[PDB]
RNA sequence: ACGGAAGGGCACCACCAGGAGUGGAGCCUGCGGCUUAAUUUGACUCAACACGGGGAAACUCACCAGGUCCAGACACAAUAAGGAUUGACAGAUUGAGAGCUCUUUCUUGAUUUUGUGGGUGGUGGUGCAUGGCCGUUCUUAGUUGGUGGAGUGAUUUGUCUGCUUAAUUGCGAUAACGAACGAGACCUUAACCUACUAAAUAGUGGUGCUAGCAUUUGCUGGUUAUCCACUUCUUAGAGGGACUAUCGGUUUCAAGCCGAUGGAAGUUUGAGGCAAUAACAGGUCUGUGAUGCCCUUAGACGUUCUGGGCCGCACGCGCGCUACACUGACGGAGCCAGCGAGUCUAACCUUGGCCGAGAGGUCUUGGUAAUCUUGUGAAACUCCGUCGUGCUGGGGAUAGAGCAUUGUAAUUAUUGCUCUUCAACGAGGAAUUCCUAGUAAGCGCAAGUCAUCAGCUUGCGUUGAUUACGUCCCUGCCCUUUGUACACACC
């Protein structure tokens, strides 16, 4: 899957922020909600990061569910030179 | 220095006909206990949502059909309450499964 | 063609077996007896149960019968 | 399986359920990151990170 | 709002199905046994019913944070519009789904078909249920698909008591050479119903009489 | 388990007695066959053939003729910052304003490529590898365990000659006694409430306000609240009600049955729903991101795009629709239902005012709905006429010419209207279907489908019979007995 590094950094950083991402199984969408790239660019970008063991996937009615793993966290943590314990999508907001 | 008149219509819709009916009358005089006049439980005709479909996934065997049913119940109540009980019977008014809807004056 | 089930027949004999002081030869009286003397689950069920006991008790005042 | 070794299977299943409820009854009496993500950029928003110039010739 | 309520009621009915399916799928390793959401124009409240909750929440609630954050974006609920809490299921061995998944993970670990099946049946019985039954269909090392039934106790199959006291759950366990079908049937104790009738209509219990003294020729006292 | 043996049954998917019919003809539709570049495919007694919800213009779509793309994850290696790879203006080319390919030469910068390994998808195969579902035995009545009797034992008795039942439903007989699944119970729906709870989103009476004719005060309406009362109608909550009741007839005067009265109701109250054990190489890999294995995978069986096909037509079969008329067609006019549906990021159901022969157009409004569309003023049907027994005005195939609507696209004519053309068909051989009470049959309506398309289906009400109220003759299936060398069980 070929894509400009800029469109890949958008989704790549979005995962570190929220820790999880969803996407409908519908190519020809031409743009993702909550993201500024084509839905197609996202799905097999994730499934690529999935084949590496960095994220777990599921389908459940044609919507993709991705959860970042305890091992992939470090992978992207060095993609923008994030610091140790910069942020997981694991911080209780106030008292949850 | 509050509690003006309301002109309220509380129309409740749900599928559970014993859980919506217990909270239906749970408020039938949870207002009359506080002596508010009212036009009580109004029962619109129950709604029958039918689904007729062949049982086989394929088109083999005897042409056996199967009708499914879903029944809906929506009850509206016109009240005579104050401007601070607006949110009193709003939270323990519920039972999982009953859609609550409160309305405003006739215009 | 309605032969009563032996569920009701088994019940009718088991009550006439211990309630002849009570259990008058009338259905309505016997019907309101079961709601208080039995733990039946439905009107229709107890209706044939009581309606049967009546026929049995109506015949005992004629002679004896099995059960 | 087969009906010849069933007994050793039935009692092993009996002994099986024994362990499942043993844990069930046993689980009745049993016993950060001072950085941010959405605000790490709002914090690391410092200047001296780019140099723009264009429109030559 | 903005729609008809018959469409609304069927709409959230579909919603419950989509949810329950997604839950049985993502976290099945925790004995998930169904969910339900509460109607409240306060928040939206779905309660997970698994058998190992601490695993559902994760490190200081890290993973439920993940799980909650996911269902949020499917229906794009504004952050805060919904949150879910994990509630362990009381005596899991009465609700079929729990035991159905139990065998799935038992056969998947190499247990003998008869041994694993018989285990859950004796467990479900000593767990309270009035009756139980489990059927295993498909092929197990034999090209021809067989089917064995395992049942204990009492089990009604006709009429309405079925919908009241029997909990069924099927599960396709995908093994090395095929797809095995697992079906579970648990008969809840009717007397212990706690909501609704507490005996099948068949039950007709008569309260027996007592002391019948002799005539004891008339006497009467005053007060 | 089976038999091409014997005895008993049950049933309009069996007859009896009848009804309305198919089969005959025209069209509609499916199946075969044939034809074709393709005419995609499943299925072939009941249990394939208006079935795959299968009413295909693109899609659907699986087929055929052609054109694109990788969405070939991940791993190693190779190429490679002198550039791995990306893209396009015009031009030739092309169905094509596809940089597919080419010419020219700018571009992009490590995201690809190449190789291998490994995957990925497919409506490719295998339903004779499976799940699951479903269809059939089954308009059925079967299964089982406790204590006891028999047997060395597998087993049997229980679980039965007869009688009754829709029912292994009971009576009765009884080495068996007493029970459970399944039948019953149960659940849902249609029928009964002037008794309970009351509702301008349901309706009634009075009264205002209001209009016509008659007068004598009346009769028939208008009135989104003018007020007042009520719950019979309407609605849906809670109860009650039937239990075959009473009496009688019949019978081991047992289960039961039958007649009469009463009764909302006395055919399991009518109709459903559910439904045990087993059985099938039944159908479904063309619903499934359910799946085992096999096939293919970059000139693709992936995928999309353009067009064609599934409709193709010497014929054979099947589910249908319209008729052959006078219990009619037509024209005025009378003019009554019920089950449903229905528009938010929207184009759904549509009243009403005009324009238009029509179809339709157009201008606004109600409605997320017991509130508006709608009393769905539906159709048969009732009434008053024209027609006159002659293919006639019955009939409406085929066909020409025009106007509309759906839609990116209507040619092989999507559908609607208009004029004209006016077939076969004069009651259907041998054969065979469905059915017993608000049923049959006639009648239209909603819903599914659906942009448009019902001659289909699923429900509904509308008008409303005949003849049964019986038998085992036909047919089918059960159950005994019985033979069996079959047990992979007569394939
Ligand atoms: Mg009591
Ligand atoms: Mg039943
Ligand atoms: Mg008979
Ligand atoms: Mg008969
Ligand atoms: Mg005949
Ligand atoms: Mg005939
Ligand atoms: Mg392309
Ligand atoms: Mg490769
Ligand atoms: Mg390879
Ligand atoms: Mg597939
Ligand atoms: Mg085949
Ligand atoms: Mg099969
Ligand atoms: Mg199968
Ligand atoms: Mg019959
Ligand atoms: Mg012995
Ligand atoms: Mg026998
Ligand atoms: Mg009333
Ligand atoms: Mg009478
Ligand atoms: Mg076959
Ligand atoms: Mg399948
Ligand atoms: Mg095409
Ligand atoms: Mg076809
Ligand atoms: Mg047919
Ligand atoms: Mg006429
Ligand atoms: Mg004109
Ligand atoms: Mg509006
Ligand atoms: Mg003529
Ligand atoms: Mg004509
Ligand atoms: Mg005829
Ligand atoms: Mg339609
Ligand atoms: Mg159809
Ligand atoms: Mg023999
Ligand atoms: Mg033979």
């Amino acid at each position: 899957m070929l894509m400009p590094k800029e469109d890949r950094n958008k989704i790549h950083q979005y995962l570190f922020q929220e820790g999880v991402v969803v996407a409908k199984k519908d190519f020809n969408q031409a743009k993702h909600e909550e993201i500024d790239t084509k839905n197609l660019y996202v799905i097999k970008a994730l499934q690529s990061l999935t084949s590496k063991g960095y994220v777990k996937t599921q389908f459940s009615w044609q919507y993709y569910y991705y959860t970042l793993t305890e091992e992939g966290v470090e992978y992207l943590r060095e993609y923008l030179n994030l610091p140790e314990h910069i942020v997981p999508g694991t911080y209780i907001q106030e008292r949850n | 220095q509050q509690q003006q008149i309301i002109k309220i219509r509380i129309t409740l819709t749900s599928t559970k006909v014993k859980q919506l009916e217990n909270v239906s009358s749970n408020i039938v005089k949870n207002a009359e206990q506080h002596n508010l006049v009212k036009k009580g439980p109004v029962r619109l005709p129950t709604k029958v949502l039918k689904i007729s479909t062949r049982k086989t996934p394929n088109g083999e065997g005897s042409k056996t059909w199967e009708t499914y049913e879903m029944r809906i119940h929506k009850r509206y109540i016109d009240l005579e309450a104050p401007v601070q009980i607006v949110k009193r019977i709003t939270q323990i008014t519920i039972e999982p499964g009953v859609d609550v809807e409160v309305v405003v004056a006739s215009n | 063609g309605r032969v009563r089930t032996k569920t009701v027949k088994r019940a009718s004999k088991a009550l006439i077996e211990r309630y002849y002081p009570k259990l008058t030869l009338d259905f309505q009286t016997n019907k309101r007896l079961c709601d208080e003397i039995a733990t039946i689950q439905s009107k229709r069920l107890r209706n044939k149960i009581a309606g049967y006991t009546t026929h049995l008790m109506k015949r005992i005042q004629k002679g004896p019968v099995r059960g | 399986g087969d009906d010849k070794k069933e007994l050793s299977a039935e009692k092993e299943a009996q002994a099986d359920a024994a362990a499942e409820i043993a844990e069930d009854a046993a689980e009745a009496e049993d016993a950060a990151k001072k950085v941010e993500l959405d605000a790490e950029r709002i914090e690391t928003a410092e200047k001296e990170a780019y140099v723009p110039a264009t429109k030559v010739k | 709002a903005l729609i008809s309520k018959k469409r609304k009621l069927v709409a959230d009915g579909v919603f419950y199905a989509e949810l329950n399916e997604f839950f049985t799928r993502e976290l099945a390793e925790e004995g998930y046994s169904g969910v339900e959401v509460r109607v409240t124009p306060t928040k939206t409240e779905v309660i997970i019913r698994a058998t190992r909750t601490q695993d559902v929440l994760g490190e200081n609630g890290r993973r439920i944070n993940e799980l909650t954050l996911l269902v949020q974006k499917r229906f794009k609920y504004a952050p805060g519009t919904i949150v879910l809490y994990a509630e362990r299921v009381q005596d899991r061995g009465l609700s079929a789904v729990a035991q159905a998944e139990s065998m799935k993970f038992k056969l998947l670990n190499g247990l003998a078909i008869r041994r694993a099946a018989y285990g859950v049946v004796r467990y479900v019985m000593e767990s309270g249920a009035k009756g139980c039954e489990v059927v295993v269909s498909g092929k197990l090392r034999a090209a021809r698909a067989k089917a064995m039934k395992f049942a204990d106790g009492f089990l009604i199959h006709s009429g309405q008591p079925v919908n009241d006291f029997i909990d069924t759950a099927t599960r396709h366990v995908l093994m090395r050479q095929g797809v095995l079908g697992i079906k579970v049937k648990i008969m809840r104790d009717p007397a212990k119903s706690r909501t609704g009738p507490k005996a099948l209509p068949d039950a007709v219990t008569i309260i027996e009489p007592k002391e019948e003294e002799p005539i004891l020729a008339p006497s009467v006292k005053d007060y």
